[PDB]
């Protein structure tokens, strides 16, 4: 049977399952300006024949997640189309979670994935976990690791040993892609303009 | 007006030459007797003949086309094309409008244009008016002195209008309904 891998932050939704979809998708909505206001989803970017002064709807701005609305959302569109096959049972998802997540909102979203979505099986396995897993199959004569994970809305320095992670030493940083290209947007308008904001 | 002067005698045919007919519309534009007054006035021409400058210097006493065809405008039938006449067309604009508005159609009759311009006009839609109209509703006039541009006086002056800004149609809504905004 195929499973659905999904990786989920504030710039991107990964969706894949077990041979195709390898791509960028994004995880916020768009609204154009120009576009009579319509609100676009993860994919349906392309649609937009001129993404000049997009707006922005976030499931996330930063590591933890807000509005579920948006979420949900991306997640039925998605699986309406050939991305999914929206086929609920007859596969398990795996969704991947946080470093330090809110417990309340990720079991709650356990309990969204359960309910509405009726997947057979679903887990909560780590993020950093999953790209732990990755680097001991590479190399299983390795034993430890550390994730160095300077995600485009991240920056983990999680360490793992032994099949199991410690939480003493494990850092997180909020020097994102998603801060660095506010930068360079304040920078360019300042050093352009007096303002600008696309 | 072209073959009226051709039947004096001039008979021009075309534009490059007629434009000093088009011209002769400055002085010869007067009527005061609709029914007889090319008439009553080949009968006694004198003092009416404005003897309009023609280039090679032919001051001929011009003095017929002076009362015919600015009456052209009140009866159709005088150039062979058929309609009401221009005053009673007016009136029919007005009987065809509501019977509680007639009375303020009556009492601002506005006059504005270029073929305006005659003197005689204000004074003939007057009489006609009055005539066409019933005694107890009156035609009070209002013949701008500079009608020659008072449609462009008008639209300079709803266009710089001060509080009229909301209703200028942008680029803002163009560019979601385009043509398809009110029209
Ligand atoms: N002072 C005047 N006396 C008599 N006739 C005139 C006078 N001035 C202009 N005309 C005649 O009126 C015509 C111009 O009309 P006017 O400028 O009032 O409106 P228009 O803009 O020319 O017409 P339209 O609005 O259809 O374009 C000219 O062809 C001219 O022969």
């Amino acid at each position: 049977m195929t499973t659905l891998v999904l990786d989920n932050g504030a710039y991107n939704a990964k969706i894949g399952y077990s041979h195709e979809n390898v791509s960028v998708i994004p995880n916020c909505q768009f609204r154009s300006k120009t576009a009579r206001l319509k609100t676009f989803t993860a994919n349906q970017i392309d649609e937009i024949k001129d993404p000049s002064g997009l707006f922005y709807i976030l499931p996330f701005q930063k590591g933890y997640l807000v509005n579920w609305d948006v979420q949900r959302q991306v997640w039925d569109y998605l699986f309406g189309k050939e991305m999914y096959q929206v086929d609920f049972l007859d596969t398990n998802i795996i969704i991947t979670e946080p470093y330090f997540n809110f417990t309340s909102i990720q079991e709650s979203m356990n309990e969204i994935l359960f309910e509405e979505y009726q997947f057979q099986a679903v887990l909560r396995v780590n993020a950093g976990a999953l790209s732990a897993h990755r680097y001991f199959r590479d190399n299983p004569s390795e034993l430890c690791c550390i994730i160095v994970d300077s995600g485009y809305s991240f920056t983990h320095i999680v360490p793992y040993c032994r099949s199991k992670k410690k939480k003493e030493a494990i850092i997180r940083i909020n020097v994102g892609g998603k801060l660095l290209t506010n930068h360079l947007k304040e920078i360019i308008s300042y050093r352009q303009l007096h303002v600008m904001d696309e | 007006l072209m073959k009226i002067l051709t039947e004096r005698g001039y008979s021009f045919t075309t534009t490059a030459e007629r434009e000093i007919v088009r011209d002769i519309k400055e002085k010869l534009c007067y009527v005061a007797l609709d029914f007889e007054q090319e008439m009553a006035t080949a009968a006694s021409s004198s003092s009416l003949e404005k003897s309009y400058e023609l280039p090679d210097g032919q001051v001929i006493t011009i003095g017929n086309e002076r009362f015919r065809c600015p009456e052209a405008l009140f009866q159709p039938s005088f150039l062979g094309m058929e309609s009401c006449g221009i005053h009673e067309t007016t009136f029919n604009s007005i009987m065809k409008c509501d019977v509680d508005i007639r009375k303020d159609l009556y009492a601002n009759t506005v006059l504005s244009g270029g073929t305006t311009m005659y003197p005689g006009i204000a004074d003939r839609m007057q009489k006609e008016i009055t005539a066409l109209a019933p005694s107890t509703m009156k035609i009070k006039i209002i013949a701008p002195p500079e009608r020659k541009y008072s449609v462009w006086i008008g639209g300079s002056i709803l266009a710089s209008l001060s509080t009229f800004q909301q209703m200028w149609i942008s680029k803002q809504e163009y560019d979601e309904s385009g043509p398809s905004i009110v029209h």
